[PDB]
């Protein structure tokens, strides 16, 4: 998932 | 050391086909003696098939796979395998983030063809 | 020995997908635990995917994959590889008459998905 | 199908060897162009090396293990598979009898050499 | 990816056997559950086994292969090979240096023995 935590 | 790479016979069929598991949109290029020949874009968690053609490796036998997500290039694994010294698999997988299941493109190479 | 039979891990979700490279009618039946989980029946003499599906391994991660035209068993060929100890690739091939090109179903199965 | 045949690029050093797995005595001939190019003969139930010899795949390439015990020939199972698209690893097991762990004569093909 | 690390099944004992490919000394060490339970060295540009020894996986089952040259880790290529769902390879190529060959220390793991 592109998210800042991944 | 490089990954995704394959020298076929020279002058050959061969099918490339690419599946999905990433929440990421996959993009999959094939280069023959390093021109793109085939692009395949597709997103998918359940293994799709993003893309599916039949190509030919031409005079070189040269024969590349890269993957990217969002310009960002995934880390390559790769095999080739040969069956009965005839049936020949060019193997890719393809790791997009951080938990390595290296499965977010697979990529099949496969020939002879007929 | 025999061919097409391999072990999973049990309860492991995997995508099975097979071509066609014949003017056979290639029947491929995908067994899990003993029992039938996906059939695929086509035709092409292009690599034509003929089914795709996701698959679980189930309660002892048996796989099974039988080929046959027109009610004959073809000949098989198979072997399982592994990429950085976590990407698995299980692949047969057919064959159903006398030219050995042991393409006329090609079938893959890979795993983990997701 | 035909197992223990691989066609190597012409020409070329390849190293063969064989490891014993098995109460019988393992005879292992392995075949350049045809012509028996060396002959193996050990027993061990402990993986012991019973022959490894450098060879030259010739003006053929074409290299072919046979494993027999007593005079019978063993069930072969073999595949080449390819690492980084240059070092080839062209690998045979062998069944002597009804337990099909199929290591009896076990033997490992690499190339290049050097 | 990582590269030369493989999981067994618990307490098997398993076959590693290395090979030298270049003018400089190789060092192999076999971890088994991280600690260092076997090495190899030696010296050859003619495929000699360098060293050949029986293992056991112990409770982990976690089997690494490092190779390194003077001092210098090389860079690792590897996957293993499963043929009639039974007979597994575990192999493992190195580079020392820049020409790319990957032979430069060869690494064969094989199981079951016996
Ligand atoms: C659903 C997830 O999508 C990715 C991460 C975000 O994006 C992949 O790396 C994971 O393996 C998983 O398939
Ligand atoms: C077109 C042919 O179809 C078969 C024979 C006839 O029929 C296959 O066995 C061949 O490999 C080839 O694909
Ligand atoms: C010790 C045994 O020797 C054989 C049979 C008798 O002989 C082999 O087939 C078995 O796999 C096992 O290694
Ligand atoms: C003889 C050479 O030895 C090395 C380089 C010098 O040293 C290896 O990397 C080469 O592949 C080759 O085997
Ligand atoms: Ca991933
Ligand atoms: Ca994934
Ligand atoms: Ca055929
Ligand atoms: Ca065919
Ligand atoms: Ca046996
Ligand atoms: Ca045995
Ligand atoms: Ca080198
Ligand atoms: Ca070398």
């Amino acid at each position: 998932k592109a998210a800042k935590a991944c | 050391a490089t990954q995704g790479v394959f020298t076929l016979p020279a002058n050959t069929r061969f099918g490339v086909t690419a599946f999905a598991n990433s929440s990421g949109t996959q993009t999959v290029n094939v280069l023959v003696n390093n021109e793109t020949a085939a692009t395949f874009s597709g997103q998918s968690t359940n293994n799709a098939v993003i893309g599916t053609q039949v190509l030919n490796s031409g005079s070189s036998g040269k024969v590349q796979v890269q993957v990217s997500v969002n310009g960002r290039p995934s880390d390559l694994v790769s095999a080739q395998v040969i069956l009965t010294n005839e049936l020949n698999f060019a193997l890719v997988g393809s790791e997009d983030g951080t938990d390595n299941d290296y499965n977010d493109a697979v990529v099949v190479i496969n020939w002879p063809l007929g």
